[PDB]
């Protein structure tokens, strides 16, 4: 009943691999001060054009390994079409990218791999229906 | 020798045999090159299967000079066609066509250029000795003069591997690129007839390149380049013509020779621990020249503690047109993990999605259980009619063979395990690491086993192991180190 | 004999239609230093990833008019190909883009509109061989 499942966070600063359910209202807490800060910006890399145009540094790259790949992945429940608004906003912008097989679900991913030599990975997002085959967002 | 080849930055043309020579020479060549020059101009290597592509392409590394890995069919399609099409012959012909290799096929190069204007497809050539994409794309290049340019700027050097399948007009094309666009070509291939041809495979272009240039530079391969020294001067003393290629060394440590006088599990002890030249974590590997010499070593073996999986021949593993793609059809339906995209790669050329699902259609009558031996044989025609390939008919009682039993399912796995024993035709592609080998299988004074001896000696890489059970194995050894006036060849505990 | 014809510059901020040509070394000076603070920047924009990411703002745009587009151009000579290396740098990733009819020249443009809403412009380019048909650089 809740448009955000859950999100994945592979790779990213502190997180080697971290699964964590989401609902629309989600209050963080802790000892781990750095794990708090880099949940909230894991979430501004996926969303937010303003950090997400800076791209990865190496230091964002898990232990400093630049070989493994920066991965954040935000399930999406689309379930609630019929009667929640917001969920008719994010179809109307999607359009073709779900396919009616697996329409309950919607995948927003993000995806870095690193360049030695132009010293930057970039910050490609993908979206889609399967997460097998998901397309880069137009 | 090799250092030789790759110190040469002109034309260089090589002949390849015995296998995997070849791939390993060539990634090692193309990381070179790319490490001399530092300028934007690229390589392009281009393969004839998608798997060939790939195992080029996980050794290599990074492609951040933007080198072109990837198919011959792949090639011309993304570098010549797609882009510069529009450019030579107009904007009524599209940029976003679709190739499909099975469907459209037509008579006059004519045709198919109306089944790419109005029908928005690329289909291939009905005879298949003629290839119209290259046809196409050499066309392309001469009507369009960026497309001359984008490739002159982009690549300074060609790869190209197995070229003994190449057809003529896929032959023309890299030609074109050498006499007219001066680009470097560095081309591997095959002299050998042999039994894997491309279906519109002319060998004599490969041939004439070899007699009538002057413009490459021609170099040669060892076949048993990855066995080391010792195993090879040991290996080709059998065989007259190869006993002049090998020079003897002052101290032979890797071949090791041990009269059988205790049970066979005793010496694979003796071996491991009184003389420790041949570590239990390495694969070891025991040559048998029947299946019954296998099983009674195995069953000796498991009594103590020592732990084995045998690999049999299967009736695929013969010297046919279609052997090796038979194999892989055999390991799609036997192994889940094995994907169809894995099959896919096998096959010539860069299926497209759509195509792959037709194929994988009709090999899904395949997956179920219990459906008999006619039903297989269809769907093997089937399989084939879509590839345009004719099928032996021992090739397909070979198939229906195994696909009938659980016999020689382990052969086609795709687990691998440490210690095992083969059969001399069981393996007689792949290599091992160390191998022992016993004398009493191949008789040496008239010349019958030589070959499958050769092949038995040629798989060990590192350490290799007889054991002298005859003594005509022993004298053919002793002779012939008098008439060459060897010493040693051969390391006895 | 120089890969840099001219560049064009169209109401950005106080250019509101300036043609000037160029060559390989150029050394601009004069009294405004407005002008020459904004020609350096116009480059930036056209060409610096960093520089490009952050977008037009409402001061850029010429006498800050939002209605009138940004446009900046800049031609290129590519007829010394045979002899010229750094030609054959541009030609190896334009690839298509180019025609042979008109094979010796080469547009590469920066073109941006201003939305009310979004109270953002964003930076597009182009480029291509033919001026009226260029095409979005990939």
């Amino acid at each position: 009943s809740s448009k955000f499942s859950n999100i994945t966070i592979k790779n990213f600063r502190n997180f080697e691999k971290v699964n964590i359910n989401l609902d629309n209202k989600n209050v963080i807490f802790g000892m781990n001060d750095i794990g708090k800060t880099n949940f909230l910006y894991a979430l501004r890399f996926l969303l937010d054009k303003e950090i997400r145009k800076f791209g990865f540094n190496k230091s964002d790259y898990h232990k400093h390994d630049t070989s493994k790949k920066i991965e954040i992945i935000l399930t999406l429940d689309l379930s609630n079409y019929e009667k929640d608004e917001d969920t008719k906003k994010l179809i109307s912008v999607v359009k073709g990218a779900r396919t009616s097989a697996n329409a309950d679900v919607f995948y927003i991913a993000l995806e870095s791999k690193y360049d030695d030599k132009e010293l930057y990975g970039n910050i490609i997002l993908k979206w889609g229906s399967e997460l097998d085959n998901l397309i880069d967002i137009p | 020798s090799r250092e030789q080849i790759i110190k040469d930055g002109g034309n260089i043309l090589v002949t390849a045999g015995a296998g995997s020579g070849k791939t390993t020479i060539l990634v090692s060549k193309i990381e070179a090159d790319l490490k001399e020059n530092k300028t934007h101009y690229s390589i392009a290597a281009v393969t004839f299967t998608n798997k060939a592509a790939k195992e080029i392409e996980g050794r290599l590394g990074y492609s951040s000079r933007g080198n072109f890995i990837g198919t011959n069919d792949g090639f011309v399609e993304s570098e010549i066609i797609r882009p510069f099409i529009k450019d030579a012959f107009g904007n009524d012909y599209p940029d976003n066509f679709t190739a499909e290799y099975f469907d459209n096929q037509f008579a006059s190069y004519d045709k198919g250029l109306q089944v790419l204007k109005y029908q928005n497809i690329l289909g291939t050539y009905s005879n298949p000795k003629k290839n119209f994409k290259f046809q196409l794309a050499l066309d392309i290049l001469k009507k369009s003069l960026v497309a001359r340019q984008y490739i002159f700027s982009k690549y300074f050097k060609i790869f190209i591997d197995e070229y003994q399948d190449s057809d003529k007009d896929m032959h023309n094309l890299f030609m074109y690129l050498k006499d007219q666009l001066k680009i470097k070509l560095f081309i591997v291939g095959d002299p050998k007839q042999s039994i894997y041809i491309w279906r519109g495979a002319e060998p004599e272009n490969f041939n004439g390149l070899i007699e009538n240039s002057t413009d490459f530079n021609k170099y040669h391969l060892t076949s048993n380049f990855r066995c080391c020294q010792d195993i090879q001067n040991y290996s080709n003393l059998f065989n007259e013509e190869t006993r002049s290629l090998i020079k003897e060394k002052n101290e032979v440590q890797n071949v090791i020779s041990i009269a059988d006088d205790m049970p066979i599990s005793d010496i694979l002890l003796k071996l491991t621990e009184e003389k420790q030249v041949l570590n239990i974590e390495a694969e070891l590997v025991i040559l048998v020249r029947r299946r019954n010499q296998a099983i009674e070593i195995m069953k000796e073996l498991n009594e103590e503690g020592f732990n084995f999986i045998f690999i049999p021949q299967t009736p695929l593993d013969r010297a046919t047109p279609n052997a090796t793609l038979l194999k892989e059809v055999i390991k799609y339906v036997k192994n889940d993990r094995y994907s169809i995209y894995d099959l896919a790669a096998e096959i010539v050329g860069n299926l497209s999605s759509r195509e792959i699902k037709e194929i994988q259609k009709i090999i899904n009558e395949l997956l179920v259980p219990n459906i008999n031996q006619v039903l297989i044989n269809q769907v093997l025609i089937n399989l084939f009619a879509k590839l345009e390939i004719t099928l032996d008919t021992r090739e397909i009682t070979a198939f229906t063979e195994v696909m009938m039993t659980n016999e020689f399912d382990i052969a086609f796995d795709t687990n691998e395990y440490l210690h095992k024993i083969f059969t001399v035709h069981s393996a007689k592609g792949l290599e091992f690491n160390q191998v022992i080998i016993t004398a009493s299988d191949y008789n040496v004074h008239y010349n019958r086993d030589t070959n499958e001896h050769y092949v038995a000696t040629t798989r060990a890489k590192d350490k290799l192991i007889v054991i002298m059970d005859n003594k005509k194995y022993s004298d053919y050894i002793e002779t012939l180190m008098k008439e060459l006036k060897i010493k040693n060849i051969i390391k006895s505990i």
